[PDB]
């Protein structure tokens, strides 16, 4: 009425993973969808920018009001004063005048008034992070 | 047992000796530590002769034995503050009880 | 509107809505315009063209809409070939 | 003999590995025999008290069932007829005898039913309640660990002199790692006493260790706190609940 | 490091220290005062103060407004309206470099979720996947992907670069199978045999244009080179790789898992496959 | 103060006996029986055959497939009939 | 008059009771305890919330159609003049709508 096999390999093939897999190397960075990994051995500034947990840059567009654009720099440690100096010299010529920004070193966070998603998103990954 | 520790200077030769019973390379008081196995002979070394033994929150910042030798050129005042502002000789006008 | 149901207590849905407004899920409220199937013998041309216009609806007709429904209402929905999947987002948008 | 010990996670590429003296209980006076490491982003994470209050309200307020009832105005006894006819005398109007305005009535507004405060925290903010939590307990020299809790006889006396000889504090929280593995010396000399407190590896919680001024954890539950807590950064968005099976979670 | 110093000097955290973050607890309003409390908010004597107002949507008797305006179908059928949820080519390029979805093996529904790529709702009528153009340049994968529905520019997209698009139709039930192996291999049930489409979707999965399941495989390669030189691209040979095996295989309809026939029950508690052997249950789910 | 012993679930499966009046009815059919054997396996589970459907419940079953799950090539006949029609 | 002329006698709390010394012990049997069990089952009380919050009108509808058929008569008519009350008022009566 019934037999008793052991093909149980497919159903391995189908049990998720709980463990984000830590991503394959390539031979030529970045990959075709803008990928890049961070810069090993560490960069050598005062702070640093983890990424997330599926490597990322972690620069946030928000909004609120329905006219608040507004940009968040999230996981920062260090000297976030620093990283503040920082953004600020480079979003000022882009603008026309200075930014204005909002620093939470509780949080380890930082903020920016305005959409500047794509331009911090790059500039953080070309000092290393 | 108690606290208070004041820094003995011949200390810092002691160091110096005991950094020699674990290691003849001069720049000395820049070795670095992060071998673990003789941080832990060092400091075990300098705790049962000086009788004062780092704290763990202050295990990590020193890396490098400068850091020790720094950390043991701090004192200790281990008094309540009766007994400091008792020893800091009060005006005439000023008397201070304390009912302990 | 019924704010708690008697038999399971949550919401529920004005279905005189429903069946008279559709959702573009970036918040505007798309209907008909009244008068477009009735007496079109005497409507003048251009107001038979005016009468059979989609159109939008004011901030606060949304609004009441928005509270006449629940959240199932309210939802990014993919349909196959709906021919309304171009206007549930903005563009340019400029407060 | 020294006992040593190195982080088993992998490390983040900017950040040094804290450590902490391993003392013993074998005896008296023999602390600092063995020197560990512990992983930073489970004891060197930033302080964030804040976080720290929040589940520490979490757990006060999520068990709790008030059970306070008061019969309202329509299930206290009697209570159905008019007590006096409407505009015959000057006295005021009224339609029971049991309206809340009434001695002996009932109450307007009261507790109503045996009443759940139950809400539950995304449980990556209670894995970061616990690394907070130990983080502080590093940072004010009240976290120690120790190779095993174990005692050479079970007199409460003598945990308490130690406990007095090393400057812990009132209350001692000993941690180990399974329930069934607990040596009978300390379990003995444990169960007695009110401020020094047992805990299989199991039940930390931000209440139990606040609630203690030392944090007393062994080297497996050091390195059984790092997996899991680390485990709850870097995991996937759940499919479905981890109680049923998944590939690498157990 | 630095926070930790600080708090090296300051005294013990215990429950008596605690606080809220200052902004999260708005404080309580409570009718008490000469400000907050003499009418509570609740303004004159009216229907308002007593709480007796019409229902939510009442006009004081014009007819209401959302009653007016003429009752036309935007919703009609939309609880049977079919459902897609998209995966663009730049997701899957994402997906593919990350290492979530191994393009190794053949990319299927399951392994788009359990590399939690993209997310569908068995429930609210999402029937499977759809690729989509967009980025459809910038992408480069040799892939084999079965999906529920298809646009011919992404079968160029995919195609060009030497890989197989081979559209395939899941039932509601076999959908939250697929989605949800291991909850399905909990049930203690025998796998289910999935189904045929509807009548009005038979033409689209058996016209070798779409890349069906169920089209004729001899008329899938003048379709793909009616596609490649419509598209400028010289179609490639696969048979020549050596992922050919991996880019032929293909589950048949009446299968919903790859190694696993419709019939066989699963026990994960001792990594075991059952198998019915009496000849009607064989006949029957071998159909 | 050697806390409490941890909850856990309860080591096995659990078999309610059917004669008190409390057992709740859908825990005490077929189905709650084939999750415990999925969960738990033949360890401490139950005979296998009762996975399948009975001869009966079979022919019941396939009864309700030829009734609405018709082949395609009866639903190509269906299309190719209007198609006709329509043209 | 509206108060007392000597003071109570001074309650005695022991702050390290049992119930008192363990307060949250397994109140984190999920997170690192392979998510078997969960804190919703370690909380007692009555069946129909255990675990799960709601308004009254939603409590008392619970408490109905979840144990309102062992419930003795006069309280179980008392619940079904309280659910009928409760509908009134949340959706007839109150300033928002």
């Amino acid at each position: 009425f019934v037999e008793s096999v052991d093909e149980y390999q497919f159903v391995e093939r189908l049990l998720p993973a709980t463990r984000i897999p830590d991503p394959p190397k390539h031979e030529h960075y970045p990959t075709p969808s803008g990928w890049q990994p961070p810069r090993d051995p560490p960069p050598n500034l005062p702070y640093f920018v983890r990424r997330s947990r599926m490597h990322n840059i972690p620069v946030y567009k928000d909004i609120t009001h329905g006219n608040r654009q507004m940009t968040v720099i999230r996981k920062v440690e260090g000297d976030i004063w620093a990283l503040q100096k920082d953004v600020e010299d480079f979003l000022s010529p882009l603008l026309g005048k200075t930014p204005v920004t909002q620093v939470n070193e509780v949080t380890g966070t930082l903020r920016i008034k305005g959409y500047f998603d794509q331009e911090l998103k790059a500039w953080l990954l070309e000092k290393g992070f | 047992r108690s606290r208070a520790y004041t820094p003995p200077e011949d200390l810092q030769s002691r160091l110096e000796s005991y950094v020699k019973e674990v290691f003849l390379p001069s720049n000395w008081q820049d070795i670095s530590l992060e071998d673990s196995r003789l941080k832990f002979n060092l400091l075990a070394h300098l705790a049962d002769d000086l009788g004062h033994v780092v704290p763990n929150s202050r295990l990590h910042q020193m890396c490098r034995v400068r850091d020790v030798l720094d950390f043991y050129n701090v004192p200790i005042q281990d008094r309540s503050k009766f007994d400091e502002l008792s020893a800091s000789n009060l005006p005439p006008n000023l008397k201070i009880t304390w009912s302990y | 509107l019924t704010y708690f149901s008697a038999r399971k207590g949550k919401r529920k849905t004005v279905k005189a809505v429903i069946d008279r407004f559709l959702r573009l899920h970036c918040g505007l409220w798309v209907r008909r315009k009244a008068g477009y199937k009735k007496k079109l013998w005497k409507k003048t041309p251009a107001r038979k063209k005016r009468l059979r216009e989609f159109v939008f609806c004011n901030k606060t007709q949304s609004k009441l809409l928005d509270k006449m429904t629940t959240s199932f209402w309210k939802r990014r929905n993919w349909y196959v070939d709906d021919p309304y999947q171009k206007y549930h987002d903005r563009t340019n948008l400029k407060v | 003999e020294p006992v040593l010990r190195k982080v088993e996670l992998p490390v983040p590429t900017h950040r040094r590995p804290v450590q902490a003296w391993v003392e013993s209980l074998r005896g008296f006076e023999q602390e600092r025999v063995g020197l560990a490491d512990l992983h930073p982003d489970v004891f060197a994470t930033a302080p964030r008290l804040d976080i720290l209050h929040q589940v520490a309200m979490w757990q006060k307020n999520f068990k709790r069932i008030s059970y306070a009832k008061t019969k309202t105005r329509a299930e206290v006894r009697g209570g159905g007829r008019k007590p006096w006819p409407q505009k015959g005398t000057g006295r005021a109007r009224h339609g029971s005898i049991r309206s809340p305005l009434w001695r002996g009535g009932g109450v307007a507004h009261g507790p109503r039913g045996p009443t759940s405060y139950y809400y539950m925290l995304p449980m990556k903010v209670r894995a970061l309640g616990l690394k907070v939590a130990l983080t502080v307990k590093l940072a004010q020299d009240d976290l120690h660990i120790m190779d095993s809790l174990e005692l050479p006889t079970g007199d409460p006396q003598y945990l308490t002199e130690l406990a007095h000889y090393r400057r812990w504090g009132d209350s001692v929280l000993l941690v180990d790692l399974t329930h069934e593995e607990m040596p009978q010396s300390i379990v003995e000399a444990t169960s007695r006493l009110k401020t020094f407190n047992l805990i299989p590896a199991v039940g930390l919680n931000v209440h139990s260790m606040l609630k203690h001024q030392t944090l007393v954890l062994t080297l497996p539950t050091v390195a059984f706190l790092e997996d899991k807590l680390l485990w709850q950064d870097s995991r996937y968005r759940p499919l479905y609940p981890f109680s049923l099976p998944y590939s690498d979670f157990p | 490091a630095r926070a930790l110093d600080l708090l090296r000097g300051l005294p013990r955290v215990s429950l008596a220290n605690l606080k809220p973050n200052p902004g999260s607890k708005k404080p309580e309003r409570r009718p008490r005062g000469r400000r907050r409390g003499r009418k509570c908010g609740r303004g004159h004597k009216g229907e308002r103060q007593r709480g007796t107002r019409p229902r939510l949507g009442f006009e004081g008797g014009q007819t209401p407004f959302y009653i007016r305006i003429p009752k036309y179908g935007f919703n009609e059928g939309h609880s049977f309206r079919r459902q897609y949820k998209p995966l663009s080519l730049n997701r899957l390029q994402y997906l593919i470099d990350l290492g979530r979805v191994d393009p190794s093996q053949p990319i299927d529904l399951t392994q788009l979720v359990n590399g939690r790529g993209v997310t569908i709702q068995p429930l609210k009528r999402d029937y499977g996947v759809q690729l989509v153009e967009e980025g459809a340049d910038t992408f480069t994968a040799k892939v084999n992907i079965e999906v529920q529905l298809a646009s011919e520019l992404a079968i160029a997209a995919i195609e060009k670069n030497g890989g197989v698009v081979t559209t395939a139709f899941y039932d509601p039930r076999s959908l939250d199978i697929v989605c949800k192996p291991v909850p399905f291999f909990l049930r203690g049930q025998p796998i289910p045999k999935r189904m045929l489409p509807p009548e009005e979707l038979v033409p689209y999965y058996t016209d070798a244009k779409n890349r069906g399941y169920l089209a004729d495989p001899a008329k899938f390669p003048e379709a793909r080179l009616e596609l490649a030189r419509k598209y400028g691209y010289i179609l490639p040979d696969i048979t020549k790789d050596e992922l050919f095996k991996m880019l032929c295989t293909r589950k048949d309809p009446r299968q919903i898992f790859f190694g696993l026939a419709p019939g066989w029950v699963v026990n994960m508690a001792d990594k075991k496959i059952l198998k019915p052997t009496d000849e009607n249950l064989l006949k029957y789910y071998t159909s | 103060y050697r806390a409490r012993p941890p909850p856990r679930r309860r080591p096995g499966p659990r078999w309610p006996d059917p004669e008190d009046l409390l057992t709740p009815r859908w825990q005490l059919g077929p189905r709650y029986a084939a999750k415990q054997f999925a969960r738990y396996g033949a360890a401490s589970g139950v005979v296998p055959g009762s996975l399948w459907p009975s001869p009966e419940q079979l022919r019941e079953l396939e009864a309700e497939e030829r009734e609405w799950y018709p082949s395609l090539a009866t639903m190509q006949e269906s299309l190719r009939v209007k198609q006709l029609a329509e043209e | 008059i509206g108060i007392r002329l000597t003071l109570p006698p001074p309650k005695v709390v022991d702050r390290w009771n049992e119930k008192r010394a363990m307060f949250g012990v397994y109140d984190n049997i999920g997170i690192l305890g392979n998510f078997e069990k969960h804190p919703k089952e370690l909380i007692r009380g009555p069946i129909w919330l255990r675990g799960w919050k709601g308004n009254e009108l939603q409590r008392c509808i619970r408490k109905r159609k979840m144990v309102g058929s062992r419930m003795f008569a006069d309280d179980l008519h008392n619940l079904n003049k309280r659910i009928r009350y409760l509908y009134k008022h949340f959706n007839r009566h109150g300033k928002f709508r």
